[PDB]
């Protein structure tokens, strides 16, 4: 399959910005008729996409000239040239030339703000839960900038992989950070087998990571 | 190969 | 004027077929160069294009899809059919009916896309979510678990909605849902004051409101 690769899939931006999106493709997108079948789309939250430009470089109708897209062969770019508030959201090129038809993972536009470090706060089980046979240990780690994080969860030392889930809100309208929800899930026996509980965050705001923890012993 | 004339 | 609408089963069950009918109006399959296609995105993920048909009879398919897919239609009554057999949990997805010419002039473009029918696999039940409180081990904060619902939606206030500021709640995961909620008020408010975590679940009939105890 042709592969449509975006470059980057995150890209922060004031509104004002100039702001570029490179899309290439693993084979040429020329078609033996002599187009290219190059396309890029907008989805915003809760909406279908919506086609901006096709053949590289049309404008489709009622798009704004701020949008631009250039390119051959391989090698194609979307271009806004001022970066206004209803442009955030989720840009795919595509391919129509070879099937399968295939898309971009996605550029993910978003809004540029100052670095935040996590807040973050540990929960053990309640009693509710315990009285059940279940055992879920959550971690909120709420309101950081950038996005990029890492959580881990060590019991007793060792580190958990197995039993993880995690959640990601999308960027907040107002204060432009996210937050994050990771659930350590375990049966009641394996909790009651382990004292330390752990969550451990690792972000560009701390040299050095962020430890919540707490003894079940002492609950 | 997908359809375009 | 244009029109894509898509009708499809909301919930189905891994092993079932999916059908899907794609409704449209001002333009005609008949129509020389004219085509109508689908395309899916599972949740929170990216586009996967699925078939499309030709006002000709001819058809294309993803090639991974091939054995599972069947793209039909009835042009006299303004109608295009997907069919998807042994449906898995993956195949959970926004499945969109989209407009596609094989001429410039009718338009070689996915301009036109329906609003998509959201389409959800899994072998569950109804089942009630369980609700749980989560106490703290300037200002604090307490969480709301509610574990193991399905199906969505499910509805959290804290308070009744009364306290509003300062809560992030989570969108839901993975065959039954989870979620949670936090909220962080100052520290004079807590445990003075009550803080409730209130979760309705429709469909089970479910209301839940777990006050937060201190430890």
């Amino acid at each position: 399959d042709v592969l449509m690769t975006q470059t980057p899939l995150s890209l922060p931006v004031s509104l004002g910005d100039q702001a570029s999106i490179s899309c290439r493709s693993s084979q040429s997108i020329v078609h033996s008729n002599g187009n290219t079948y190059l396309e890029w789309y907008l989805q915003k939250p809760g909406q279908s996409p919506k086609l901006l430009i096709y053949k590289v470089s049309n404008r489709f109708s009622g798009v704004p000239d701020r949008f631009s897209g250039s390119g051959s062969g391989t090698d194609f770019t979307l271009k806004i040239s001022r970066v206004e508030a209803e442009d955030l959201g989720v840009y795919y090129c595509f391919q129509g030339s070879h099937v399968p038809l295939t898309f971009g993972a996605g550029t993910k536009l978003e809004l540029k703000r100052a670095d935040a470090a996590p807040t973050v706060s540990i929960f053990p089980p309640s009693s509710e839960q315990l009285t059940s046979g279940g055992a879920s240990v959550v971690c909120f780690l709420n309101n950081f900038y950038p996005k990029d994080i890492n959580v881990k969860w060590k019991i007793d030392g060792s580190e958990r992989q197995n039993g993880v889930l995690n959640s990601w809100t999308d960027q907040d309208s107002k204060d432009s950070t996210y937050s994050m929800s990771s659930t350590l899930t375990l049966t009641k026996d394996e909790y009651e087998r382990h004292n330390s509980y752990t969550c451990e965050a690792t972000h560009k705001t701390s040299t050095s990571p962020i430890v919540k923890s707490f003894n079940r012993n002492e609950c | 190969q997908f359809r375009h004339d | 004027a244009v029109t894509l609408k898509e009708s499809g089963p909301g919930i189905l069950k891994p092993s079932q077929t999916l059908s899907l009918t794609c409704s449209f109006s001002g333009f005609s399959l008949s129509t020389s160069g004219m085509g109508v296609g689908w395309i899916r995105q599972p949740s929170g993920k990216g586009l996967e294009w699925l078939a499309h048909i030709w006002w000709d009879d001819d058809r294309s398919y993803n090639p991974s899809l091939k054995s599972q897919l069947t793209i039909s239609k009835d042009a006299a009554r303004n109608q295009v059919f997907l069919r998807i057999t042994s449906v898995d949990t993956a195949d959970t997805a926004t499945y969109y009916c989209v407009r596609r010419a094989h001429t410039t002039v009718l338009g070689d473009w996915f301009a036109y896309w329906g609003q998509g029918t959201l389409v959800t696999v899994s072998a569950a039940k109804t089942t009630a979510p369980s609700v749980y409180p989560l106490a703290p081990v300037s200002s604090v904060t307490l969480g709301c678990l509610v574990k193991g619902y399905f199906p969505e939606p499910v509805t959290l206030t804290w308070n009744s909605g009364s306290l509003s500021s300062g809560v992030h709640t989570f969108p839901a995961v993975l065959d039954l849902y989870t979620l949670s909620s936090s909220v962080t008020v100052t520290s004079s408010t807590w445990p003075s004051q009550s803080i409730t975590c209130n979760v309705a679940h429709p469909a089970s009939s479910t209301k839940v409101d777990k006050k937060i105890e201190p430890r």
